[PDB]
C-alpha cells in the first residue's frame, strides 16, 4: 500500500494505489482505499484492511451524531482526537495506519496517526509499505505555496513510485482533493497506467466440456399461493 | 556467526552515457551513536573501478586489504600490469563475490553489501552488487539498505530502463545522485550530511570527490508546525 | 542469528514438445518487497543444447549454474568431447544436488532440452537432488497458479468432448512451437496479474536440434 | 477413549465402542460402556479426553430427557444431532473446551429412517452411512467403502463391524478389549451381548 | 504417498501411487515411487524422495559391483543389507526412508525386506508405507492369500492403492503396478486413479457411499 | 441515592384506562399545530414557530428535525421531550441499523425504533 | 493445527451477462483424513447465495446465524435481503468477532432484485469486503484458483458459457489441492432462475 | 530524542529536537515535542509517543478543569498530576517527561519525570536518548540565573552536541520561553547549529 | 522394542520376548524375533530403539563367533556377559550410544550352572534369578517374587512365565501379539513353539 | 570504565580511571588500566579484563620479537598487531582498545580498536562505559597542539565527568605522558578532580 496526503494553497489533497494483497497474492487490482469520515474529511489507510476500515466507518458514524448534536460542521481534530483515543484504548491491536485529511469552518488540516494511538501534523505525509519511495518524492519535489495542480500532480506521483518500485503497491492511483469553500471531489482512479494486455488467446470453452452427475432448479421464490 | 558492530550505512549507484557514478556517506555508526565520522567507504582499485562498501566497518577494511593485495598480485610477473592485463571491474567482482559467498557457506560471512563501479576495456559500463549472502544481481541503478528503499525509486525515474543509458548525461546523473544523498540524511536516521562520490568515465577516467556536504535543505516550514493535532 | 538462505522470488516454466523444448522465466529480481533488478537472466545456456534454470536462492542458483556449465566442461575434456545428453546431465545434477544434502542448494532447478531421440525433454529436480522427467513444469512463486492451468491447457484435464457428457476424454493432440509460446505468455500474464514477486519481463529460451534461440517479452512493471 | 465405531444399515444403526479405559501405565477397566440413551430410540457414544466424555454425555442425557417430559414427545435424531452440535460449537469457544467426540445413532419413527450422525469436539456435524473417530476410520474406513450397502440387514451390517474389529485388533498398536456393540431400531435400543 | 508390497505364489506384487505433495499443494501426481534397483530388484519410495531415489540407484551399483567379483546374482538379503548397514551409518543426520527391497532368487525365493531411516530390517510377506498405509492394509489383510493368482494379485495391489488414494488426501494420482518373478519383475502399466475408481465402482459395486 | 422508582408510574385504572398516556395526549392536544400531507413524488411536514418571546432567535429552535438523509421529523406537545427523542432516534439509526447493514433505515423501521423508546417510557420503572 | 486449512474445501464466485455463478467443491476431511463428500459449503437466503470455506464449524454456525438474520431482516422489512445489504451485514457480524473470528472465508453471490445488477463479494476473516467485477475465490486452494481464474475469465459470458468458465476452473484448482475435491456443485444464479448442477471429477 | 528543560533569572526554557523514528527510518523530522498543557507550563515528551501524548491530552483536561474552579494551577501541581498517571500505570507506559512552568510567585521550575514514576524537582533537566551524551557537558556549563540569551545558547549547544552523537536526535531545534512576558517559541535550523 | 522376560531355573535359563514390531501407528510385524544366539550355549534376547538393537545384537554375535573360531573354545556366559557390558558402557559416553537393553542368557559347562544376566544400554549388568527391562517388570516381577523357587524345573519356570505373560496381556494398554520362548541349557539353545 | 588517548604537540597522554566491578561489586578501585606493550608504545583496555590482558600480553610479545629482529616498531604497526588479534577472534573476545605511542618521526598517534576489531586513527579517543556521558564535553573541548598542561587538564576534566556519571568508572585518574623526553606516570585522586 501506498497512501500519501500533501497540502496547498486553499486546501488539502489525498492519494492512494489501488493493490490489496493477501501475502505475496493480489486480493483485488482495484481497491479503494481512499474513504470517507465525513462529507468534507477524507482518509486513507494502510495495515489491517478491515481495522482501517471499520474504525473510519465508527468515527465517520459518531462524526455525523456529533455533527446533528452541535448544529456544526465536523472538525477533522474531532475526527482525529476520537480516533486516536479509540486507537490508544486498544494498544495496537487495532493495526489502523491513517493519513487523515479535510476542510472545516477552521480551514483545511492534515495529520497522520498510527495503531498505537499516536499522532502527527505535516504538510506532506506518506504511509504504508511504498511509503518510502512516495515519501522520497515528496522529499525531493514539495514546495511550500502549492497550488491545486502542482498538489495533484506531486500526490499522484508519489504514489506512482510507491506502485512501480514496491511490491505492495499497484495498479491506479485514486485522489480526493479537499478544497476551502468547496464539495470535496473524489477522483476515483484518477490513473489508469496498468491495465492488462489481450491474452494471446481466448479460453472461452465449448458448451458441453465439463461433465455433468445432475441437473436440478433451485427455489428461491416464497411459499406459493393456492 | 557475528553481528555487525561499526557500520556504514547506503552506498548508491547509476550508470549515465559514457560512465557510472557511485556515492557514499562518511559515517561510521555503532548502534544509535553516530561515532566515526570521517571514514571513507568508496575505494578505487586502479583507475577504472571503485568499490562502495557498506554494513560492517571492521570487514570492510579486511575487504578493502583484500582489494590492495589484489592489485599488488597482479602485477607480479606482468608486463602488461598497467595495460591489456590491468585489473577490470568484472575482474574485482567476480573475486568479491567469490569471496563473499565462500565466506556464507562456511557460516561465518562479510557482513557487508557491496556495489562494485567501473567501467571495462572496451568502455562498458559495469555495476553489480554483491553482499552477505553471496547473492549478486545488475541494474542500471543500485543502492544497499536505505538508499534501495529511497534512492532507487529517485534514479529510476532517471534511468529506467537499459535504453535511457545513453539518454542521460554526467551532468544529470550526478544530479540525480547527489538529490539522492540529500534525502537519505531527511530521512535515514544512520546517515551523515558529509559524502565522497565517484564519477568513472570512459573518456574522462576515474573523477573521486572528498567532502562533499549535503546543501539546499528544506527546513523552513517547520517554524508554522506546532503540536501533535488540537494544540496552537 | 545469521540465516544463510534468502528467497529472490522469481518463476520458471519448463514445456517439452514434440521436437523441442522451452524454458522460460521473469526477469524480476527481488527481496522482501523491493525490486533489485527488472532485468537479471535466470535461465542460461549451457552448451550442448542443454538450457536450465534454478529458481529460488539467487546465490545457490547461480552457483549451482556455474558447477554444471563447469561439469560440462570436464565431461567434455574427459570423455572425447563427447555430448552430454539430457538424461546424463540430469543425473550428474542430481549428484551436484545430493552433494549438500545436508546443507542444501535453496532452488528448484528445471532443465530443458531434446533427448538421444531427438524429442523434446524436461526434467524437475528438487532442492536436494530429487529428479524426473516432465512434460510440463512451473516453478518457483507463481508455481501454484500455473501449474492448474496446464493441467487444462497442455494436458487438457477436465475436458470431455460436447455431447458425450464425460464419457470420451478431449484427445491429447501435439501442440506446436508457437501454441506453447502462447500459453506460456498467458501464464506468465495472469501470474503478473496476481503475484507481486512476477513482473517486468519474460525471457524464454526455445531448444531445437538447430539450437537454442531466445525470445523475449515485456510484463508489467508494478 | 479411542474406538468408537459406528454404520446405519436398511432399518437400525449400530454403533460398536471399545470397552478398554487405560490410565496411562495400566488398563484400569475391560468392560466401560462409552455411551449413554438419550432417549428411547437415540443412542450416543463418545471417546475423548477422561472426565470431559462421561460429565458432557450426561448433560446431554439430561436436557434430551427434560425436553422429553416437558412436551411429552421425543425429538427426531437430527433434531437431538442438531442441539448436542450447538453445545460443541458453543464449547470449543469456552474457557476450558469439552475434548469430546461423539456418534449418534437414532431411529427416526416418524420418517422410518435409521440415522448416524458423527460429530467431532468443534462441533463439526455430518450425517453418514458408517463413521467413527480418531484412527479408527484409518484401519476400518477401507473395508467399509468396499462391503458397504445401503439395503444390508442388521445381521450383514454385524458380520462387517466383526471384519471391521478384527482388522483393528491386527494392526492397532494398543489393546482396546474388545468392543460392545448396540443396536438402534424402530423397537429402540439393544445390546448384543456376545461379540 | 501409498506404496505396498506383498508376497505370493507367483512371487511379488509391488503397488505404489503417484502423488507427491508439499503441504497441501499438490506438486506432481507423475511420481515414479518404484525404483528399478536392476531387472531383478525394486524399491518403494517414501519419506524423503531423493533419499530413496539417490540411495537405492546406489544400491543397485553396488549389486553390479557385487556379481561382477562373485559371478553371481547378490541375494535379496545381501542386497537390503548394504542399504540398511549404509542409511544406519548416516543414522541422526536426518535421512528419511521407508522402503521395500524386493526381489526373487533361486536360494530364498520371493523375498522382501522393509529397510527404514532409523536402522530397521525386516523381513516380511506383507509391508506397507506411507500416509496411506492404513487403509491399503485393511484391504490387503481381508482379501490376502498365498495361492492367488498373478492376475487376482495384480488387482488386489491396485484395489487396495485405489483403497488409500480414495480416503488419504495425500495419496493418488495414479497406480503403478510391478511383478517381480525369478526372471525379473515385470511392469503391469500405468492405472489413472480418477478413470479407475469410477470403472472399479461400477465393475464391484463398492463406494456406494459416492455418486457416479 | 440510587433510582429507586423500580416500579411502574402508569398503570391501568378500574376503567382500564392508563391515566398517564391518556394526560401525555391531553398535553400534546395543549402544543402548537403540526401537520404532513404525503404526495406522489414527496411528503410536506410543517409547524408554526410559536416564539415564547420577539427577543428570542426563532431560527435557534427546530421544530423540524433531520433523522436521516431521507427522514424527518416534526411534533406537537412538549418541546423537550421531542428534542431528547430526536437525539435517541438519530442514534438508533446509526447503532441498531447502519452500523449492521451500512445504510440508513427504511422510514417505518426507524420509527418502529422510536415508538420502542416511547412504549418504554409507558412501561419501564 | 491452522483453523482454515484443517477440513479443506474451495468457493469460487464470478459475473456473467445478466447472471452470476458460485460454485464449491464437496469435501470435508480431519487433515488427511476425508470425512464426508457431501459437505455443501455454498446456502441461499432467499435470492442471495453465500459460500463459506475454512473451519467446517464455523462454516455450519455462520450458515445458520445468518439464516437467523435474515429471517429476521424479512419479517420486520417485509422483504428479502438485497446482495449489497447482505454483504454489509456478513461484514458487520465477521467484525464484532475481532478478536475471537470464525476462521472462515465467505463469499456472497446474486443479483439485485430491483436493479437487475449482478453482484459478487468477498471476506476475509474478520469482514474485511473484496468487492470484485470479475471473480471472487476462497479456500485451501485459493491460489490455484486465482491461476485460474486470471487466466479463464473474460467478461460478459453468457450463463452456460460462465458455467464451463467457472466449472473448469474449480476442477483443476482443486485436482492441484490435496485438502479439496470429491465432488463439486455449480450454481448458474439468473433473476428469476437458478440452475444447480452436480460435477463428475476425481474421487482422489 | 534530545530534551531539556532549564531555569534562569527570568523564568524558564523548554528545548528539544524534532527527530521521530521508526527503527533507523525517520518517520517526522519536524516534530514539535514541546507540548502544551497550561498557559504557561509545558512539558518535553520522550519514550512512546503515543503514550506521551495520551498523557499530555488527559494532564491537560486535567488542568482546564482545574483553572474552572480553583484558578492558575501551580506547577507542582502539573506535576503531580503527570506522575499520578506515571506512577500508577507504569506496567503499561513508557513515558520520561520534563514538567516545566512559570508561576509569578514561584517563577520559573523543572519538574523531571523518568520512567519509573518519580518526580524530582531540579534546577535544570536533560533526558532521551540524547542526553546521554551531554550529561558532562550540561554539568560544566550550567549556571544559575543565566539570562535569557545565555539559557538559549546552553540549550542550543547542549542540544547541538546531543544531536551530533544520537542518531535518534536530530532536525530543527525547537525552544519555548517561559517568563512574565508571556510565551516565545524559537526555532534553529541545522545550519545555525550544526557549525557552532 | 517392548518386552523382554527372563527367568534363571534349576538346569536351565528361559527367554521369553514379544513378537510385535510397531513403527507408530501400525503394527508391521507380529512373529518378530527379538534374538540372537551368541555360542551354542549362550543366547541374548534385545530390546531398546529401532536398528540399533539389531545391529548391536549382531555386531556382539560376530565377536563371540570369532573369539570362538581364534581359540576353539566357548566362552562363558560370565566372560561374554563382561564383554558386552564393555561394549555398552563405551557405548554411553560414544557421539550416538546404542540406544539397547539386553538379557543374557547362558549355560555355563563347566560349571554345570544356568546364568541369566540382565544389562541396560547404560552398561549396568547384575545376575539375576530372574529379569526384564523397560515396564515388563512392572507387572511380573510381585508375581516372580511369589511363585520363584532355585529349584524350579524347566516346566514350573515355563508355567510362571505363562502366568506373567498373562497378567502383561491384562494390564498392560499395548499388545505386544504373544511371546517368542527360548529355552538355555547344557544340550543348548531350542525354542518352544507352542506358547 | 573510563579511559581516553590525547595527542598534543609534544606527543600524546593516555588517561584512565581505576575502577573494575564485579555487577555492583568494586573488585579492584585501584586497578592500572594503562599497559605497556612496548617502551612509548602503551594502551588502554576496556571491556574483558581477562581478553584485554591476555591480548596486550601477546602484543607485548610480538613487539619484542619485532624489535629484536626489525629495530623498534612504530606506532601504526603496534596497532595493527592488535587488530590483528581483535578481528581475526572477534567471535571469542570482548575488548575495546585504544592504543597511543610516541615516535620521533610521527610523533604523537592514537588508534582505537572498538569491539568489531575495526582500527580508527584519530587525533584524541575515548572508550569505556564511562565515554558515553562525555562525547558532548570532550568535543566542546578538544583542540590540536594542546601543552602538555592543557592536555593533562583536558583529560582530568573529561574522566573527572564520565567518573561522576558512570557508575562502573570511580577511583583515581591514572596517566601516562608519552613524548621524546620519556615516560611520565602521574595520578590524579579524588579530592582533586572531584572539586573541578
Ligand atoms: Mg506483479
Ligand atoms: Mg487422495
Ligand atoms: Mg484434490
Ligand atoms: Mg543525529
Amino acid at each position: 500500500t501506498t497512501i500519501v496526503g500533501v497540502k496547498f494553497n486553499n486546501g488539502v489533497v489525498i492519494a492512494a494505489d489501488t493493490r490489496s494483497t493477501q501475502g505475496p497474492i493480489v486480493a483485488d487490482k482495484n481497491c479503494a482505499k481512499l474513504h470517507r469520515i465525513s462529507p468534507k474529511i477524507w482518509c486513507a489507510g494502510a495495515g489491517t484492511a478491515a481495522d482501517t476500515e471499520a474504525v473510519t466507518q465508527l468515527i465517520g458514524s459518531n462524526i455525523e451524531l456529533h455533527s446533528l448534536y452541535t448544529s456544526r460542521e465536523p472538525r477533522v481534530v474531532s475526527a482525529l482526537q476520537m480516533l486516536k483515543q479509540h486507537l490508544f484504548k486498544y494498544q495496537g491491536h487495532i493495526g489502523a495506519y491513517l493519513i487523515v485529511a479535510g476542510v472545516d469552518p477552521t480551514g483545511s488540516h492534515l495529520f497522520s496517526i498510527h495503531a498505537h494511538g499516536s499522532t502527527d501534523v505535516g504538510y506532506y505525509l506518506s504511509l504504508g509499505s511504498g511509503s518510502l519511495a512516495a515519501m522520497a518524492v515528496l522529499e525531493s519535489h514539495w514546495k511550500q505555496d502549492l497550488t491545486k495542480e502542482e498538489a495533484i500532480k506531486l500526490a499522484s506521483d508519489a504514489i506512482q513510485a510507491g506502485i512501480w518500485n514496491d511490491l505492495g503497491s499497484g495498479s491506479n492511483v485514486d485522489v480526493c482533493v479537499m478544497e476551502i469553500g468547496k464539495d470535496a471531489e473524489y477522483l476515483r482512479n484518477y490513473l489508469t497506467p496498468n491495465v492488462r494486455e489481450e491474452k494471446q488467446k481466448s479460453y472461452k470453452f465449448p458448451r458441453g466440456t465439463t461433465a455433468v452427475l445432475k441437473e436440478s432448479i433451485v427455489n428461491i421464490c416464497d411459499i406459493q399461493e393456492e | 556467526t557475528q553481528q555487525p558492530i561499526v557500520t556504514g550505512t547506503s552506498v548508491i549507484s547509476m550508470k549515465y552515457d559514457n560512465g557510472v557514478i557511485i556515492a557514499a556517506d562518511n559515517l561510521g555508526s555503532y548502534g544509535s551513536l553516530l561515532r566515526f565520522n570521517g571514514v571513507e567507504r568508496l575505494i578505487p582499485v586502479g583507475d577504472n573501478t571503485v568499490v562502495g562498501i557498506s554494513g560492517d566497518i571492521s570487514d570492510m577494511q579486511h575487504i578493502e586489504r583484500l582489494l590492495k593485495d589484489l592489485v599488488t598480485e597482479n602485477a607480479y610477473d606482468n608486463p602488461l600490469a598497467d595495460a591489456e592485463e590491468a585489473l577490470e571491474p568484472s575482474y574485482i567482482f567476480e573475486y568479491l563475490a567469490t569471496v563473499m559467498y565462500q565466506r556464507r557457506s562456511k557460516m561465518n560471512p562479510l557482513w557487508n553489501a557491496i556495489i562494485v563501479a567501473g567501467v571495462q576495456s572496451n568502455g562498458d559500463q559495469f555495476l553489480r552488487y554483491v553482499n552477505l549472502l553471496g547473492v549478486t544481481y545488475s541494474s542500471p541503478t543500485l543502492a544497499t539498505g536505505f538508499g534501495a528503499h529511497m534512492a532507487n525509486p529517485l534514479l529510476r525515474k532517471v534511468v529506467d530502463r537499459e535504453s535511457d543509458i545513453p539518454k542521460t548525461t554526467v551532468q544529470v546523473a550526478e544530479e540525480a545522485i547527489v538529490n539522492a544523498m540529500r534525502v537519505l540524511y531527511y530521512r535515514d536516521a544512520r546517515s551523515s550530511r558529509n559524502f565522497s562520490l565517484a564519477i568513472i568515465d570512459k573518456n574522462t577516467g576515474l573523477t573521486f570527490k572528498k567532502n562533499l556536504q549535503v546543501e539546499n535543505m528544506k527546513w523552513d516550514f517547520a517554524k508554522d508546525i506546532k503540536g501533535y493535532g488540537t494544540q496552537k | 542469528q545469521f540465516n544463510p538462505y534468502g528467497d529472490n522470488g522469481g518463476t520458471i516454466l519448463g514445456i517439452a514438445g514434440e521436437d523441442f523444448a522451452v524454458l522460460a522465466g521473469d526477469t524480476r529480481n527481488i527481496t522482501d518487497y523491493s525490486i533489485n533488478s527488472r532485468y537479471e537472466p535466470k535461465v542460461f545456456d549451457c552448451g550442448d543444447n542443454i538450457v536450465m534454470s534454478a529458481n529460488g536462492f539467487a546465490a545457490d542458483g547461480d552457483a549451482l549454474v556455474k558447477r554444471f556449465k563447469n561439469s560440462v566442461k570436464w565431461y567434455h575434456f574427459d570423455h572425447n568431447d563427447k555430448k552430454l545428453s539430457i538424461n546424463s546431465a540430469a543425473r550428474n545434477i542430481q549428484h551436484l544436488l545430493y552433494g549438500k544434502r545436508f546443507f542444501p542448494y535453496y532452488v528448484h532447478t528445471i532443465i530443458a532440452g531434446l533427448d538421444e531421440d531427438g524429442k523434446g525433454a524436461v526434467y524437475s529436480f528438487d532442492p536436494v537432488g530429487s529428479y524426473e522427467r516432465e512434460q510440463c513444469r512451473a516453478g518457483g512463486a507463481a508455481a501454484s497458479l500455473i501449474m492448474p492451468f496446464l493441467d487444462n491447457q497442455v494436458n487438457f484435464k477436465n475436458q470431455y468432448e460436447p455431447g458425450t457428457n464425460g464419457k470420451v476424454k478431449k484427445p491429447l493432440k501435439y501442440l506446436s512451437v508457437e501454441e506453447v509460446i502462447k500459453l506460456v505468455r498467458d501464464s506468465f500474464t495472469s501470474a503478473t496479474e496476481r503475484h507481486i514477486q512476477v513482473g517486468d519481463g519474460l525471457e524464454i529460451l526455445i531448444v531445437t536440434k538447430d539450437g537454442v534461440r531466445k525470445e523475449f517479452y515485456e510484463l508489467k512493471r508494478d | 477413549m479411542d474406538i468408537i465405531l459406528g454404520i446405519r444399515v436398511q432399518d437400525s444403526v449400530i454403533l460398536a465402542s471399545s470397552k478398554a479405559v487405560t490410565r496411562g501405565i495400566s488398563v484400569l477397566k475391560d468392560s466401560d460402556d462409552k455411551t449413554r440413551q438419550l432417549s428411547p430410540h437415540t443412542l450416543m457414544s463418545f471417546a475423548g479426553e477422561a472426565g470431559d466424555t462421561v460429565q458432557f454425555a450426561e448433560y446431554i442425557q439430561a436436557n434430551i430427557q427434560l425436553y422429553s417430559i416437558r412436551e411429552d414427545y421425543e425429538l427426531s435424531p437430527q433434531a437431538v444431532s442438531s442441539f448436542v452440535r450447538q453445545e460443541l460449537a458453543k464449547s470449543i469457544r469456552s474457557r476450558r473446551p469439552y475434548q469430546v467426540n461423539v456418534l449418534i445413532g437414532g431411529y427416526d419413527k416418524k420418517k422410518n429412517k435409521p440415522e448416524l450422525y458423527q460429530i467431532d469436539y468443534l462441533g463439526t456435524k455430518v450425517e453418514l452411512p458408517y463413521g467413527a473417530h480418531g484412527y479408527s476410520g484409518f484401519y476400518t474406513f477401507s473395508l467399509l467403502d468396499h462391503h458397504y450397502r445401503p439395503d444390508m440387514t442388521t445381521e450383514e451390517g454385524l458380520d462387517l463391524l466383526k471384519l471391521c474389529v478384527q482388522e483393528l485388533e491386527k494392526r492397532m498398536p494398543m489393546d482396546f478389549k474388545g468392543v460392545i456393540v448396540k443396536i438402534v431400531d424402530k423397537d429402540g435400543i439393544r445390546q448384543v451381548d456376545d461379540f | 504417498t501409498t506404496t505396498l508390497a506383498f508376497r505370493f505364489q507367483g512371487g511379488i506384487i509391488v503397488a505404489v501411487d503417484s502423488r507427491a505433495t508439499a503441504g497441501n499443494w499438490v506438486a506432481s501426481q507423475t511420481v515414479k515411487k518404484v525404483i528399478e534397483i536392476n531387472p531383478f530388484l525394486l524399491g518403494t519410495m517414501a519419506g524423503g524422495a531423493a533419499d530413496c531415489q539417490f540411495w537405492e540407484t546406489w544400491l543397485g551399483s553396488q549389486c553390479r559391483l557385487h556379481e561382477l567379483r562373485e559371478k553371481e546374482r547378490i541375494s535379496v538379503a545381501a542386497a537390503s543389507k548394504i542399504l540398511s548397514n549404509l542409511v544406519y551409518q548416516y543414522k541422526g543426520a536426518g535421512l528419511s526412508m521407508g522402503t521395500m527391497i524386493c526381489g526373487y532368487t533361486r536360494k530364498e525365493g520371493p523375498t522382501i525386506y522393509y529397510v527404514d531411516s532409523d536402522g530397521t530390517r525386516l523381513k516380511g510377506d506383507i509391508f506397507c508405507v506411507g500416509s496411506g498405509q492404513t487403509f491399503a492394509y485393511g484391504v490387503l489383510d481381508s482379501n490376502y492369500k498365498w495361492d492367488l493368482s498373478v492376475e487376482d494379485a495384480l488387482y488386489l495391489g491396485k484395489r487396495s492403492i485405489l483403497a488409500a488414494a480414495h480416503r488419504n488426501a495425500y495419496s493418488g494420482g495414479s497406480v503403478n503396478l510391478y511383478h517381480v518373478t525369478e526372471d525379473g519383475w515385470i511392469y503391469h502399466g500405468n492405472h489413472d486413479v480418477g478413470e479407475l475408481f469410477w470403472k472399479v465402482k461400477e465393475e464391484e459395486g463398492s463406494f456406494n457411499n459416492v455418486i457416479g | 441515592m440510587t433510582d429507586r422508582y423500580s416500579f411502574s408510574l402508569t398503570t391501568f385504572s378500574p376503567s382500564g384506562k392508563l391515566g398517564q398516556i391518556d394526560y401525555a395526549l391531553t398535553a400534546v392536544k395543549q402544543g402548537v399545530t403540526s401537520l404532513g400531507i404525503k404526495a406522489t413524488n414527496g411528503v410536506v411536514i410543517a409547524t408554526e414557530k410559536k416564539s415564547s418571546s420577539p427577543l428570542a432567535m426563532s431560527e435557534t429552535l427546530s421544530k423540524v428535525s433531520l433523522l436521516t438523509p431521507d427522514i424527518g421529523a416534526v411534533y406537537s406537545g412538549m418541546g423537550p421531550d421531542y428534542r431528547v427523542l430526536v437525539d435517541k432516534s438519530r442514534k438508533v439509526a446509526h447503532t441498531s441499523y447502519k452500523r449492521i447493514y451500512g445504510e440508513y433505515p427504511p422510514t417505518k423501521l426507524l420509527v418502529s425504533e422510536v415508538a420502542k423508546i416511547m412504549q418504554e417510557a409507558t412501561q419501564s420503572g | 493445527s491452522d483453523p482454515s486449512s484443517i477440513n479443506g474445501g474451495i468457493v469460487v464466485a464470478m459475473t456473467g451477462k445478466d447472471c452470476v455463478a458460485i460454485a464449491c467443491d464437496l469435501r470435508l476431511g480431519s487433515q488427511s483424513l476425508g470425512v464426508s463428500n457431501k459437505f455443501e459449503k455454498i446456502f441461499h437466503y432467499g435470492h442471495v447465495f453465500l459460500g463459506i470455506t475454512g473451519l467446517a464449524t464455523d462454516v455450519t454456525t455462520l450458515n445458520e446465524m445468518f439464516r437467523y438474520k435474515t429471517n429476521l431482516y424479512k419479517l420486520k422489512e417485509e422483504r428479502a435481503i438485497e446482495p449489497e445489504t447482505f454483504t454489509q451485514l456478513v461484514s458487520s457480524s465477521l467484525y464484532e468477532r475481532r478478536f475471537g473470528p470464525y476462521f472462515v472465508g465467505p463469499v456472497v453471490a446474486g443479483i439485485n432484485s430491483k436493479s437487475g445488477k449482478p453482484f459478487i463479494a468477498g471476506f476475509d476473516l474478520i469482514g474485511c469486503i473484496d468487492e470484485a467485477k470479475d471473480f471472487i475465490v476462497s479456500g485451501t486452494a485459493s491460489d490455484q484458483l486465482f491461476g485460474m481464474c486470471e487466466s479463464l475469465y473474460e467478461p460478459n459470458l453468457e450463463p452456460e458459457d460462465l458455467f464451463e468458465t467457472i466449472s473448469q476452473a474449480l476442477l483443476n484448482a482443486a485436482d492441484r489441492d490435496a485438502l479439496s475435491g470429491w465432488g463439486a456443485v455449480v450454481y448458474i444464479i439468473k433473476k428469476d432462475e437458478v440452475v444447480k448442477r452436480y460435477l463428475k471429477m476425481r474421487q482422489d | 530524542t534530545s530534551i531539556m528543560a532549564v531555569t534562569f533569572k527570568d523564568g524558564v526554557i523548554l528545548g528539544a529536537d524534532s527527530r521521530t523514528t521508526t527503527g533507523a527510518y525517520i518517520a517526522n523530522r519536524v516534530t514539535d515535542k514541546l507540548t502544551r498543557v497550561h498557559d504557561k507550563i509545558w512539558c518535553c515528551r520522550s519514550g512512546s509517543a503515543a503514550d506521551t501524548q495520551a498523557i499530555a491530552d488527559i494532564v491537560q483536561y486535567h488542568l482546564e478543569l482545574y483553572t474552572s474552579q480553583y484558578g492558575t494551577p501551580s506547577t507542582e501541581t502539573a506535576a503531580s498530576v503527570f506522575k499520578e498517571l506515571c506512577y500508577e500505570n507504569k506496567d503499561n507506559l513508557t513515558a520520561g517527561i520534563i514538567v516545566a512552568g512559570y508561576d509569578d510567585k514561584n517563577k520559573g521550575e523543572v519538574y523531571t519525570i523518568p520512567l519509573g514514576g518519580s518526580v524530582h524537582k531540579l534546577p535544570y533537566a536533560i533526558a532521551g536518548s540524547g542526553s546521554t551524551f551531554i550529561y558532562g557537558y550540561c554539568d560544566k556549563n550550567f549556571r544559575e540565573n543565566m539570562s535569557k540569551e545565555e539559557t538559549v545558547d546552553f540549550i542550543k549547544h547542549s542540544l547541538s552536541q546531543a544531536i551530533k552523537w544520537d542518531g535518534s536526535s536530530g532536525g530543527v531545534i525547537r525552544m519555548v520561553v517561559l517568563t512574565a512576558a508571556g510565551v516565545e517559541r524559537l526555532i534553529f535550523y541545522p545550519d545555525e547549529y550544526e557549525q557552532l
